[PDB]
Order: C-alpha cells, then sequence, then structure tokens
C-alpha cells in the first residue's frame, strides 16, 4: 500500500545567461609600455569576471537538474522528484548523470580582430592572451551525462566492482528524476545476488528480473521484439516518441543477444553490457572503458547535439556510484509512492 | 545486551529517550526514526524537521560529528545512557574555479 | 491489499516480508515469527530465543510496540518500512517523557 503523489508546477530554474565577448587584440611591437601593458591585463580581467559570472549560472543550472547520487534520498518526497518532462521543450529528458567532469563554457569569444603577424606580437600580452583561450575555454567539475536517445547501447568495460558501481548509480539517478511512466527497467543476469535490492523499485514493475537470454525472449522479447531499429531522436523529437522508454541491462554473456544486436536495435530500448562481450564492444561511438580508478573514457561529444566530434577516445567522467545497501535504502523509500 | 537506551535530541530541542537495537547497523534505523520524532512533535504542538535543496539526513553524536553508516549501534561505543542528534548535512558539491595568473 | 516491509531480526539480519493489509497486529505475530525462524537457520543463524515471563511482538526503533488490536493501515505503515521483532518482558517499564533545551547550546556545551 502506496502513498498518493500530485505532482506541482515545476518550481523555476536558475537562469543561463550567454555572454558574446570579443577579445582584447594584443599589443602590436619605456614608461609608456608598461602603462600599455598594465592597462590591457586589466580589461582581461573584466572579462574574466565576466565569464566566471557566467560560469557560475551554469553551475548552479546544471546542479539544479543533476545532483549527486547520494542526496537523493534526502529529496525523495519533494516536488523535485519525478519533475522531468517529455514534451518537446526538455532538454533533460533522457539526459542522465554519470560523474563529474568538463564541459564548454556559454560564452563564444570573437577572435581579435588585427591580429599581428607572428614576428610582430609582443611578449606578455601574446602568452597572456593565449592562456586565457586554452583554460577560460573550460569549466571544471560539472555533472557530465549520457542521452539515452543518441545511440542504441552503451558497452561498460571493467572490473566488476566498478561496472556494478557505475550501474545502480545510473539506476536510481534515473528512479529519482524520471517517473515510472516514462522509463522502464529490466536485467537479465545470472547473478540474482546483485539484483535483489531491486525488489523494491515502481520502475522494475510493468503493466522482472530474469536469469537467461531464452527466458527473456518468451515474455519480454515478445513485446520488445515487436518493431523497429535505433533511430537517434532530440530533445525536440521526444514529443512523439511512445511514453516509457525502456532500459534493458545484459549480464550474462549468451550467445543468444546476436539476434537483436546486429540487427542494429529497436526504438524505445537502450542496453548496457555488462559482460564485455566483443558483440557489443566493436564500436568505440558506444564503448565506455574503466580505468582502474574509475575514470571512463569515451568518444567527445558535442554539449548541445551529442553529435560525435572526433574518432579518438578521450577523458569523459570520474564515476560516483553507490553499493548494494544504499542502493536498498533509496529502493525502499521510493517504494512508498504512487501516481 | 540486545537494546541500549539513549536520548535522541530533534530540531530546535525536544529529547525523547529511545530503546535501540544494538547490533544493526545505524543506517538502518535513520529513516524510520525520523518518522518517530515528528509524529511526536506534531502532537506536542511543535513545527516538524524539514529538508533544504541539497543534502542528506544523518544520526550523530551531540558532538556533530555522524557515525558511521555501515557499522553497528554495538560496534560504535554507544552505550545505554548516551544521547544521538538527527540531523539535516547540506550538499558541498560545487564547480571548480581556475585563476591564470 | 498488502503491505512489505523490512522486518529486522537477530542480531540485525535484515530481512524482507510480505504482510497483511487491514488484520490486526495481534493475528498475524504469532505466524510471521516462523518464517523468520524458517529463513534464519537458512543463512545460519540460530531461531529467535529468550527466557523469562514474557513474549514477542512487533516494535518501531525506540522500543515502542505497536497496538495489538488495529490494522498496519490504521497505524501508519506503508511499503518499504522498517520494523523490530522483540522479546517484552515483565520487567519492561518505558521513560516516556520528553524535554525542551536549545539543541544548539546542548552539542556546543560539549566542547564549550
Amino acid at each position: 500500500m502506496k502513498r498518493g503523489f500530485a505532482r506541482p508546477t515545476p518550481e523555476k530554474p536558475p537562469v543561463i545567461k550567454p555572454e558574446n565577448i570579443v577579445l582584447s587584440t594584443p599589443l602590436s611591437i619605456r614608461p609608456k609600455l608598461d602603462a600599455m601593458r598594465a592597462q590591457f591585463m586589466l580589461m582581461l580581467d573584466m572579462l574574466r569576471e565576466t565569464a566566471q559570472e557566467s560560469a557560475d549560472s551554469m553551475d548552479a543550472n546544471y546542479r539544479w537538474f543533476h545532483p549527486a547520487p547520494n542526496t537523493l534520498a534526502a529529496a525523495v518526497g519533494s516536488p523535485r522528484m519525478w519533475e522531468r518532462k517529455p514534451d518537446g521543450k526538455d532538454l533533460n529528458f533522457g539526459v542522465v548523470r554519470v560523474g563529474v567532469g568538463m564541459t564548454r563554457p556559454e560564452v563564444t569569444w570573437g577572435e581579435p580582430q588585427n591580429m599581428p603577424t607572428d614576428i610582430e606580437l609582443e611578449p606578455v600580452t601574446g602568452k597572456a592572451l593565449q592562456e586565457f583561450g586554452r583554460y577560460q575555454s573550460v569549466v571544471y567539475n560539472l555533472p557530465k551525462m549520457v542521452s539515452l536517445l543518441v545511440e542504441p547501447w552503451y558497452a561498460l568495460v571493467g572490473e566488476r566492482e566498478q561496472v556494478l558501481g557505475l550501474m545502480r548509480a545510473i539506476i536510481c539517478q534515473l528512479a529519482f528524476s524520471h517517473g515510472p511512466d516514462h522509463v522502464q527497467m529490466i536485467v537479465v543476469s545470472s547473478d540474482l545476488d546483485q539484483w535483489d535490492w531491486v525488489k523494491w523499485l515502481p520502475h522494475f514493475g510493468d503493466s522482472m528480473v530474469y536469469t537467461s537470454v531464452r527466458e527473456f525472449a518468451a515474455e519480454q522479447a515478445e513485446l520488445f521484439a515487436g518493431r523497429g531499429s535505433f533511430t537517434p531522436r532530440h530533445a525536440s523529437s521526444s514529443a512523439q516518441t511512445p511514453t516509457p522508454h525502456t532500459v534493458i541491462i545484459a549480464d550474462v554473456d549468451d550467445p543468444q543477444w546476436e539476434y537483436v544486436i546486429s540487427a542494429e536495435g529497436v526504438d524505445g530500448v537502450t542496453f548496457f553490457d555488462l559482460t564485455g562481450s566483443s558483440m557489443w564492444t566493436d564500436i568505440p561511438e558506444r564503448k565506455l572503458q574503466f580505468d582502474k580508478t574509475g575514470v571512463i573514457e569515451a568518444l567527445p561529444r558535442d554539449r548541445d547535439t551529442w553529435m560525435v566530434i572526433d574518432d579518438k577516445a578521450w577523458f569523459f567522467a570520474l564515476t560516483d556510484q553507490v553499493s548494494i545497501a544504499e542502493a536498498e535504502e533509496f529502493a525502499q523509500k521510493l517504494a512508498q509512492w504512487r501516481l | 545486551p540486545q537494546a541500549v537506551v539513549v536520548g535522541v535530541m530533534a530540531g530546535e530541542g525536544v529529547q525523547i529517550g529511545v530503546l535501540l537495537d544494538a547490533n544493526a547497523p545505524v543506517s538502518v534505523m535513520t529513516d524510520p526514526l525520523l518518522k518517530v520524532v515528528n509524529s511526536r512533535l506534531r502532537e506536542l504542538g511543535e513545527a516538524p524537521l524539514e529538508a533544504t535543496g541539497r543534502g542528506r539526513w544523518a544520526l550523530c553524536l551531540v558532538d556533530g560529528a555522524p557515525l558511521r553508516a555501515t557499522q553497528s549501534l554495538t560496534e560504535q561505543d554507544v552505550y545505554d545512557g548516551d544521547r544521538l542528534w538527527i540531523r539535516f548535512i547540506a550538499d558541498t558539491e560545487r564547480r571548480s574555479q581556475v585563476i591564470e595568473h
């Protein structure tokens, strides 16, 4: 028996403020020239203060949408729960916090006009304007994210304590931030002794932890085979896709998985391979690799469109992760609530 | 030895004497504990305890330092006659700030 | 109708159980003690056992026993709550006395 819960109109999010900024054009090559140099430095600091303020608006905005996973339980009752909406305007539907890392500020810098030729640039302002662009072009420690709607699957490759650390952090972020009518979740696994805590959560219900692919094929695949192949969407597209997104977790290493994977999936689904089987791990655009320290690497993706910008894999996120105990503690608190 | 009696402080100062399970780990208790202090303050005519933004609930010593969430209340040096505090501790995660010079 | 709780048992084993919604606590506290005992042996724990005049009943985390005559739905129990099974000897007497002082000064007086 469950408590009712009606969701309000959302609380207003902290607004992000853009900044279109045109840089300090360098000095071109005694008591006079220091005054020229010293003025150039001080104009630069005032751009820095313009940058720092715009960066603070972005920190407030992203944390307000994607909290740290341990804070989620205390929040559980509040109208911040089950807040996210599918209807086109909400950019954060299908987006899940996987850790912390780098992101590119909402400043948009204009190149200094009349740039002196390489031999004509002055030494002090030259290096100063160069480092400013190198470091102030990124803001450290923001919540890094994955989109369900962008790729058919995400291979998780690493030792078990790490892969299962990440996967439970993902599961409860979805569970806190997205309602049961918008996200449904399935496990196929042999280590049922890891998926016991999942008893409680309502998102693991249906209108559902399974032991092997032959079993999943009969109950779940009879539904999920029914149509399609993957088709990368975006926020505006989100209005059209039918309401429950499925996340499916494959943990068994069965060869019977070849049918859905070589067929390029289905729409309405997203797989995480926890095993590292070769059928999943052959596409770098779709692979998350774990260092022993839990640092994940993947191909770089665009902040605004998630489209891939490069074919070399690079730093992505420092993983945050929850134990079986903490998951079940969160899981029971949520089990209390219904529509 | 199966239970220990301790006083729990709640918001702005009510103490309630409680007899706890001495060997379950503390994180198993702090949620249902909050239910009881609230039920009692509501009848007594006080204003209940509530969360603000981002943070977590902790059960701490009167010194404020929280107890390890995974260990047993007997495994921690908490005896019959001690007292405890149920408290909200805020989230400290925020962006990093870099200055080049 | 049903509700689900963590029923704690000996030395802090978390167990989860399925209980009825509307039948009162007294009419179930006997049979529930079997299934907690039936499981306890499979973990290799001793079943619940104590001596002296008294009984077993269900409790909240502060030692308070529930009302023996009412639904868990008449008390406020809902899915995912936690409860204790406990030995209530004849000697048992409880304080039930609450006092008001600034929580800010007690904590600080420990070091002031």
